[PDB]
RNA sequence: GAAGGGCACCACCAGGAGUGGAGCCUGCGGCUUAAUUUGACUCAACACGGGAAACCUCACCCGGCCCGGACACGGACAGGAUUGACAGAUUGAUAGCUCUUUCUCGAUUCCGUGGGUGGUGGUGCAUGGCCGUUCUUAGUUGGUGGAGCGAUUUGUCUGGUUAAUU
RNA sequence: UAUUCCCCAUGAACGAGGAAUUCCCAGUAAGUGCGGGUCAUAAGCUUGCGUUGAUUAAGUCCCUGCCCUUUGUACACACCGCC
């Protein structure tokens, strides 16, 4: 075996992120043996200020482009079954899905 | 095969856009390194959408 | 825009030399083949690496076209 | 196919000394070659202004690295090496004489290099 | 049939050993991924290949400047009767499927 | 420079802030200049082309190099097509880019012809897209009716309302 | 051809701006740094961000320009017209 896992969840769709994340608790909780549930990290907006303008003219009008990046993540104390069940399994759309080890 | 030589290793000698190699009004931020416009091409495609 | 001019010195597009180059070849009596002029220090131009009279230039053509020197 | 025809068994040894890129090909790396272990075979001219020229070859020649043919004429002695771009679909392709050439590295194996290297130590 | 012989008769027989050869759109690599003995960047690469697709014996794309060299069928000929290469040859496209 | 209604602080009122004055910044204009490449001309051209530029940028001038002439079609077997040349005359340059010498790669080379290939050349009154704006202004359209032979017209409106034929 | 910065040193006009004219009503104007963008070098540039945070209109069409309706119109390259 039982050793410290951490499962960093990262995506940018926020509902697509949040059934995987529900399924890695309810996945867990399953077969249980710990968890400290989802948390949330601060959002990050990759915020890009564009002019609307190719070339030179026109009253100035930019566009705000925009990006989101939520982070959730989960820990979990398990062996190399249970890590290599739930992360494999609520996998698909534009997810992507960490694991450490243990502590660093 | 000799001769060709600078820096093209700063300035805008070096960088320029991957979709069009053009190089100005160059989007250096966040290791995109499209032109402008090429945002607004390659945009939705890579992530960026509009909100506010 | 202008109309180019051109200070009146159309520079010359020039031919490398015509020359035939290997009729000097020392064959005294048999075969065997060995003049003597000037030479180069380089290591595929070895030791037959072969040098001259112009007004001044000299060079030797050996490393392909890798090495002419300075005289 | 392939099965030499008369003065073909020196032009498959050439044809792929050329592509296989190794060809001493000239009086002076002729003599370069013939003055190391870079020689190997040849093909001379008959016909030959001032005749030290072909001397200075049959000499080298004649030495330990054994070589020789003879091959007549200068006009011919190319176009079973390599030398000609396609230009012109009927092969009109060139036109000056011909002289001595030193094949290095023969090919490969085999196609003429048993014929003629087997037929050249031991013409019997 | 042309060029520095050493690099380019290399560029050939990597793309007869290839299905298919990328590339960049850039002069100044020394380089290019896979083979490469020695510089033959975009140039020695690009100057070969321009020259197969405009007498037809390999095909294109450019999609963000890269050059996407797809070998034609008849190019088979061109290139294996440049390189004497064996009547099956078999270039890379041997393609096991199912 | 008709009339009723309605509305916007790119309008005013009531102000403050300024702005317009100075120095400075840089934007343009002009002159000057070989060169001050250049697009952009009321508003919706003027720190705008993301336009803060030593070199690159860069195109432009005073030069000067370099060839990267695909491709084919022609021309060039060898007394080696000139692939590619370490000291000096030079040149800016250790540019064989050129004036002798020659020593190698060695089937490349070179010279024609047609034809490209680019070109931050040209033309935004030859165009695509993208943008600017008339204009975050309230407007626009059709099915069926009804009116007009029919273009057209009503529906789509006197008034109250509303940020807004809402 | 003061790159940018520092350290010295010189040490200007300006004591509120002539004719005009934009900006806007609530966390608003203004000041105020600070990030971002631009960047090897680097911003008096913009775009965001707080922070400190006022006065005053809360209405009208008086100027400018917009909407509808009715109307006139020899204008329809539409009054910057036509004559």
């Amino acid at each position: 075996a039982i050793h410290r896992i951490r499962i960093t969840l990262t995506s940018r769709n926020v509902k697509s992120l949040e059934k995987v994340c529900a399924d890695l608790i309810r996945g867990a909780k399953e077969k249980n043996l710990k968890v400290k549930g989802p948390v949330r990290m601060p959002t990050k907006t990759l915020r890009i200020t564009t002019r609307k303008t190719p070339c030179g003219e026109g009253s100035k009008t930019w566009d705000r482009f925009q990006m989101r990046i939520p982070k959730r993540l989960i820990d979990l104390h398990s062996p190399s079954e249970i890590v290599k069940q739930i992360t494999s399994i609520s996998i698909e759309p534009g997810v992507e899905v960490e694991v450490t080890i243990a502590d660093a | 095969g000799f001769y060709w030589s600078h820096p093209r290793k700063f300035g805008q000698g070096s960088r320029s856009c991957r979709v069009c190699s053009n190089r100005h009004g160059l989007i250096r931020k966040y290791g995109l390194n499209m032109c402008r416009q090429c945002f607004r091409q390659y945009a939705k495609d890579i992530g960026f959408i509009k909100l506010d | 825009k202008k109309s180019y001019t051109t200070p009146k010195k159309n520079k010359h597009k020039r031919k490398k030399v015509k020359l035939a180059v290997l009729k000097y070849y020392k064959v005294d009596e048999n075969g065997k083949i060995s003049r003597l002029r000037r030479e180069c220090p380089s290591d595929e131009c070895g030791a037959g690496v072969f040098m001259a009279s112009h007004f001044d230039r000299h060079y030797c053509g050996k490393c392909c076209l890798t090495y002419c020197f300075n005289k | 196919g392939g099965v030499m025809d008369v003065n073909t068994a020196l032009q498959e040894v050439l044809k792929t000394a050329l592509i296989h890129d190794g060809l001493a090909r000239g009086i002076r790396e002729a003599a370069k070659a013939l003055d190391k272990r870079q020689a190997h075979l040849c093909v001379q001219a008959s016909n030959c202004d001032e005749p030290m020229y072909v001397k200075l070859v049959e000499a080298l020649l004649a030495e330990h690295q054994i070589n020789l043919i003879k091959v007549d004429d200068n006009k011919k002695l190319g176009e079973w090496v390599g030398l000609c771009k396609i230009d012109r679909e009927g092969n009109p392709r060139k036109v000056v004489g011909c002289s001595c050439v030193v094949v290095k590295d023969y090919g490969k194996e085999s196609q003429a290099k048993d014929v003629i290297e087997e037929y050249f130590k031991c013409k019997k | 049939m042309l060029m520095p012989k050493k690099n380019r008769i290399a560029i050939y027989e990597l793309l007869f050993k290839e299905g298919v050869m990328v590339a960049k759109k850039d002069v100044h690599m020394p380089k290019h991924p896979e083979l490469a003995d020695k510089n033959v960047p975009n140039l020695h690469v690009m100057k070969a290949m321009q020259s197969l697709k405009s007498r037809g014996y390999v095909k294109e794309q450019f999609a963000w400047r890269h050059f996407y060299w797809y070998l034609t069928n008849e190019g088979i000929q061109y290139l294996r009767d440049y390189l004497h290469l064996p009547p099956e040859i078999v270039p890379a496209t041997l393609r096991r499927s199912r």
